[PDB]
RNA sequence: AUAGGUUUGGUCCUAGCCUUUCUAUUAGCUCUUAGUAAGAUUACACAUGCAAGCAUCCCCGUUCCAGUGAGUUCACCCUCUAAAUC
């Protein structure tokens, strides 16, 4: 399908039923649909963590490289996710998440502490 | 510095070709210049309503 | 219960003998080619209705993976495949049961398979790729130092948090230098 | 979705989007963040570049190829 | 087939079917099918069968009661045998009747 | 001076095996088709035999022995700014069709943010996770516990152990090995080395004795049926060892 | 290089009636799927003539053109391959009718 | 029965086995051959038998067939260069000929198996998809996961139930 | 085929139309600054421009 | 189709119709729970509410997503080249 230039983009994909969610990593069109067609599907990440507390991702980097190469840009999870790998670096804004996590937890410390 | 794991490939390939090497591989941004966000763009690219 | 005594027992002989089970059933249906899966369960409530699924006539009939003569009678001698419940005429239930028993012998070595060589999936034998052996360490990781310079906090120098307020007068937030350094 | 010839709701005109308030320093720290992470992300994203851009000399005009081309050529005279 | 004792295999009753006909053409067809040793008379020659069941594994069925033929059987290619259509569809997979490999009782 | 594959002592194991066409090439209980009848002259079923003999040969080519492997306890980098905040675990696995699956980048993500190279136990389910093979179950099944081995045994089915053993574990792994061991002893106390014979037995049985010094069954079997060449062979091997 | 589909085909000739343009029919074999048999099916290809060298009957081969010269027309006709009557063999090449040499060879 | 002389012709596995794959180069492969001659035996065989599992191997290049052009029987080819391949027939039985052919303008079994390789790259198996193009549809089905709500239903953890 | 050429002709009037009567912007850069809105538009301007 | 029923005082042949199997709609009559998929008959007519904003003003977007099956050989391949993305 003819599309208004929409560029190419690496993206996560919703291949599961209900309160499972399976996830789909894959290069495909800007403006295409979420579950629909695809350039070329790349690997599978899981996020419901699976027997003994692993939560497994798939990627053909050697492809992903090549989508890259080839100007396919990059959706948020999909960098995180790379950032966690170890592919790309860590996402900034995890960084600042991860940040503000720790400041709510030390609160919550000092809260206890007054408490007791 | 590469990002972990695309390091760690290089060297692996690296290996697998022969040479040991330990200078490390590394990216350089001299080339890749950073205009701020700030910095205006051109009328002549942007539509008028 | 604990059975296989009754496999081997008299009554069992004087009952069925050297033919198997299900040889005597027969699925009684509409005329010519029958429905083309069995009957759900041949036992509804505690009641027993119809002519029971070869199984389920007999209380003694038993299946689990000791049970290894009677998965048996419901497998192909020549072929491994379990029966399809049409075959025998078993219960869809009960066949369900028989192909876990069955699944359970084959897991513990209590009923033969053809277990065939396959090769093994690589053809290369070798542990010298960075991939698994060992890589030299980052001089990050051996200062005890981030990835990057940027993951830490620095804080910043007081005349851009001025320019900062400047730019947004109204809308603003009392904040904290660095984080933490844990998190219990 | 909307497709821009539609009125638009009633509810909504009346509706001032106040945007998000700024804790100064970490905004900083963000910001700087981003300017670094980019410039990798760039540089990566160059790299990836260069190697296609071989892969595809390799694969048209490459010398082995061309090797191969003139050894079918040779093989065919 | 019970009565006679073949235990296990396949047939295709096409044309009309009076019973009559049918039993007596089966009981011809059975009469006449030539035995393994009555090929191996016949041809000189080895009967081997080649399963895909075993291995590779030649093993002779029968072998003649006699002399043996040193000519060995002139494998004239792309053989001539009037064959049938049904047959070929079913190893194509063209034909796909609903009634065909339907689940039935034992026998 | 070990070296097991100099192609002298491969030859040497050959020898020791059996050939045995109808063992080799056993009635299997598969779904079957029916059989393909030839008319052969004599010259043809020879050749037809050698064939078969080959074929025979060629199956009974591999296995090799390559010891236990070194625990992978690496790591990539190790970032402490998560510390513990995306729990559970992540574990990232390169994949392409034209890379050899010891030369991956499987990696773990770790709540105190780390970044493993993976355990060589991890590595060889996820590989099997995303490279599924006839064969290869993803957990470890219950076949390869103590009493149910025990139990297969018993039933003097050794050589199906063995074969289901090659299927699962990589021959590298050390939990393949340990079961190895563990028919080889068997096979030593209350004897029959003549179930294998055609296998699987050439390196696996005999070099293992022969690195043990548990010979002497062995040459004891060879002794009982007849094989005195090959017990001599046997010897000849043992002494080069030592 | 070109635009067109087919590069180099070979025809036989119908139409010369109208100004440097032969009209050739192609004949490509295609597979009836349920017979399987290969049936010779055939398509119109109108093709320039320079010379108005070619005439009825000749078998023909035509390259094609860089850019279509009009609606219909495509192709050259690079060589005329078999010449009405006139037909010299390309083994022995000597003048023939059809299975008789008329120049006979040993010449 | 099926209606030919040698049914065998149209049995699609007849087809497939045809060994002789053409290089990308050929364009027309046109045969002419003598029917009521009797030393143009092979030619007149290969026409017959062969020729249909040519063109199964290789369905772009345009075969001709030419009854009595000439005397002596022989194949001319056509290449995308613009030279002209001639290979005379007679003499030969039906299988030389082929033999021939391959030798000449048929590909080697090393670039069939590369290509294979190819097509085989190209169809991935640790993807998922809807079993017409890739294995197994969800990563439920690999063992040791969480199994798909619609076989065993999820704990209390599932949301709208909590 | 047919064709279409009333698009067409519509088409070039848009075009034309474009061409002539376009907003001198003028018009559609003014600025009411009590309600902080638009003539021709009608929509705001965002609150950190106020 | 592993087939069966059915022309006739009967028999053989040829034959159509039907039966037996598996789906999916409605229909009657009935019905405990849980999980999961699927869910206008109709390019007939529509009340009400909502479905496109964003953003230091320009812009960019609302030319996508979602919908339907009215009409219908533009959907696959090559050749060339405009967006449009690095
Ligand atoms: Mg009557
Ligand atoms: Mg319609
Ligand atoms: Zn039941
Ligand atoms: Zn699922």
């Amino acid at each position: 399908k003819a599309y208004r230039g929409g560029h190419l983009t690496i993206r996560l994909a919703l291949g599961g039923c209900t309160n499972r969610p399976f996830y789909r990593i894959v290069a495909a069109h800007n403006k295409c649909p979420r579950d629909g067609r695809f350039v070329e599907q790349l690997g599978s990440y899981d996020p419901l963590p699976n027997s003994h507390g692993e939560k497994l991702v798939a990627l053909n980097l050697d492809r992903i490289r090549h989508w890259i190469g080839c100007g396919a840009h990059l959706s948020k999870p999909m960098e995180k996710l790379l950032g966690l790998a170890g592919f790309f670096p860590l996402h900034p804004m995890m960084i600042t998440n991860a940040e503000r996590l720790r400041r709510k937890r030390a609160r919550e410390v000092l809260l206890a502490s007054q408490k007791t | 510095p590469y990002p972990p794991l695309l390091r760690a490939m290089i060297i692996a390939e690296r290996q697998k070709n022969g040479d040991t090497s330990t200078e490390e591989p590394m990216l350089n941004v001299q080339r890749i210049r950073m205009e701020p966000w700030d910095y205006p763009a051109k009328q002549e690219d942007k539509g008028r309503a | 219960d604990e059975p296989w005594k009754y496999l081997e027992s008299e009554e069992y002989q004087e009952r069925y003998g050297s033919r198997p089970v299900w040889a005597d059933y027969r699925r009684n249906h509409k005329g010519g080619v029958p429905p083309q899966r069995t009957r759900k369960t041949c036992i509804r409530r505690n009641k027993v209705v119809g002519n029971p699924c070869p199984i389920c006539r007999d209380h003694k009939l038993h299946v689990d993976f000791r049970n290894v003569k009677l998965l048996e009678q419901f497998v192909c001698a020549h072929t491994g495949i379990i029966f399809y419940a049409p075959y025998t005429g078993v219960c869809v239930k009960q066949h369900k049961r028989l192909t876990q028993a069955i699944q359970k012998a084959r897991d513990h070595g209590l009923l033969i398979y053809h277990i065939p060589q396959v090769e093994p999936r690589d053809l290369d034998f070798s542990t010298s790729h960075g991939a698994v052996s060992a890589t030299p360490p980052a001089p990050t990781l051996v200062s005890g130092d981030p990835w990057y310079p940027w993951y830490n906090w620095k804080q910043p120098p007081e005349r851009e948090l001025s320019r900062l307020r400047r730019l947004y007068q109204g809308h603003l937030q009392e904040e904290s230098g660095p984080p933490p350094e844990s998190m219990p | 979705r909307k497709t821009r010839h539609d009125p638009l709701a009633k509810s909504k005109i009346e509706r001032v989007n106040m945007p998000p308030a700024v804790d100064p320093a970490e905004f900083f720290v963000l910001m700087e963040r981003y300017q670094h992470y980019r410039q990798t992300v760039r540089a990566l994203r160059m790299e990836f570049v260069s190697e296609v851009q071989r892969k595809v000399h390799e694969a048209r005009a490459g010398v082995l190829a061309e090797r191969k081309a003139l050894k079918d050529a040779a093989e065919h005279r | 087939c019970r009565l006679i004792g073949i235990k296990d295999m396949y047939a295709k009753v096409s044309g009309s079917i009076n019973m009559l006909s049918l039993t007596q053409g089966l009981f011809r067809g059975l009469s006449r099918q030539e035995t393994h040793q009555q090929l191996a008379d016949k041809k000189g020659l080895h009967v081997v069968e080649i399963r895909e069941e075993c291995g590779p594994l030649p093993i002779v069925v029968a072998s003649p009661r006699g002399p043996l033929r040193k000519d060995p059987e002139p494998e004239d290619e792309v053989p001539d045998v009037k064959l049938d259509w049904e047959d070929v569809k079913t190893a194509q997979g063209m034909k796909r009747s609903v009634w065909s490999n339907l689940k039935r009782a034992a026998t | 001076k070990p070296t097991f594959m100099d192609e002298e002592v491969q030859s040497i194991l050959t020898k020791m095996t059996g050939l045995n066409l109808q063992k080799t090439f056993k009635p299997a209980i598969q779904e079957l088709k029916p059989p393909t009848y030839k008319l052969m002259t004599q010259a043809q079923l020879e050749e037809a035999t050698r064939q078969a003999v080959e074929a025979a040969k060629v199956r009974l080519k591999m296995p090799p022995v390559l010891e236990e492997r070194v625990p992978i306890n690496d790591v990539l980098a190790e970032d402490k700014i998560l510390e513990g905040t995306e729990t559970t675990k992540y574990v990232f696995t390169d994949i392409s069709y034209s890379i050899p699956h010891r030369e991956r980048f499987i990696v773990v993500r770790e709540p105190s943010g780390t970044l493993r190279k993976a355990s060589w136990e991890e590595r060889d389910r996820m590989i099997q996770v995303y490279f599924p093979k006839e064969g290869r179950k993803i957990l470890t099944p219950i076949i390869f516990k103590e009493e149910n081995l025990r139990t297969m045994y018993s039933q003097d089915r050794h050589v199906d152990v063995l074969n289901l053993c090659f299927a699962q574990f990589e021959p590298d792994s050390t939990e393949y090995i340990k079961v190895h061991h563990k028919t080889y002893e068997d096979i030593d106390k209350r004897g029959k080395y003549d179930l294998l014979r055609s296998t699987r037995y050439f390196g696996g049985m005999v070099w293992y004795f022969v690195n043990n010094k548990k010979i002497d069954g062995l040459l004891i079997d060879q002794i009982q049926r007849d094989l005195i060449d090959d017990a001599t062979n046997l010897v000849q091997l043992y002494h080069v060892l030592h | 290089r070109s635009s067109v589909h087919a590069r180099w085909i070979v025809g036989k000739v119908i139409g010369t009636k109208m100004q440097k343009t032969a009209k050739v029919r192609v004949t490509r074999l295609v597979l009836d799927p349920y017979l399987l048999k290969y049936f010779n099916k055939r398509k119109t290809y109108f093709a320039h003539d320079a010379l108005q060298q070619c005439t009825v009957g000749d078998i023909v081969l035509l390259r094609a053109l860089p850019v279509p010269r009009a609606k219909h027309v495509k192709h050259e006709l690079a060589e005329i391959v078999f010449k009405v009557g006139k037909v010299i063999d390309p083994v022995t090449g000597k003048p023939c009718a059809g299975t008789t040499y008329l120049e006979s060879p040993l010449s | 029965p099926m209606k030919g002389r040698f049914p065998i012709r149209r049995t699609l596995q007849y087809l497939s086995q045809g060994n002789v794959v053409f290089k990308d180069s050929v364009k027309v492969m046109t045969v002419n051959y003598n029917t009521h001659g009797e030393l143009g035996e092979g030619a007149r065989k290969f026409v017959f038998f062969n020729i249909p599992q040519i063109q199964y191997k290789n369905p772009w290049v345009q075969i001709m067939m030419f009854k009595n052009m000439t005397p002596s029987p022989f194949l001319r080819f056509y290449l995308d260069s613009g030279e002209q391949v001639l290979v005379d027939v007679e003499t030969k039985s039906n299988k030389e000929i082929m033999e021939h052919i391959r030798k000449i303008l048929g590909k080697n079994e090393e670039t069939l198996r590369e290509e294979e390789e190819e097509k085989k790259q190209l169809s991935h198996p640790a993807n998922f998809g809807p079993r017409k193009y890739c294995l197994r549809e969800c990563i439920c089905e690999v063992e040791g996961q969480v199994p798909c709500p619609s076989l065993v239903p999820l704990p209390k953890e599932m949301r709208g139930k909590y | 085929v047919r064709p279409r050429l009333i698009a067409e002709l519509a088409r070039r009037v848009r075009a034309l139309r474009e061409q002539l009567n376009r907003p001198r912007d003028s018009q559609l850069y003014a600025v009411d600054y009590e309600t902080l809105t638009r003539p021709f538009s009608g929509r705001r301007l965002p609150v950190r421009a106020w």
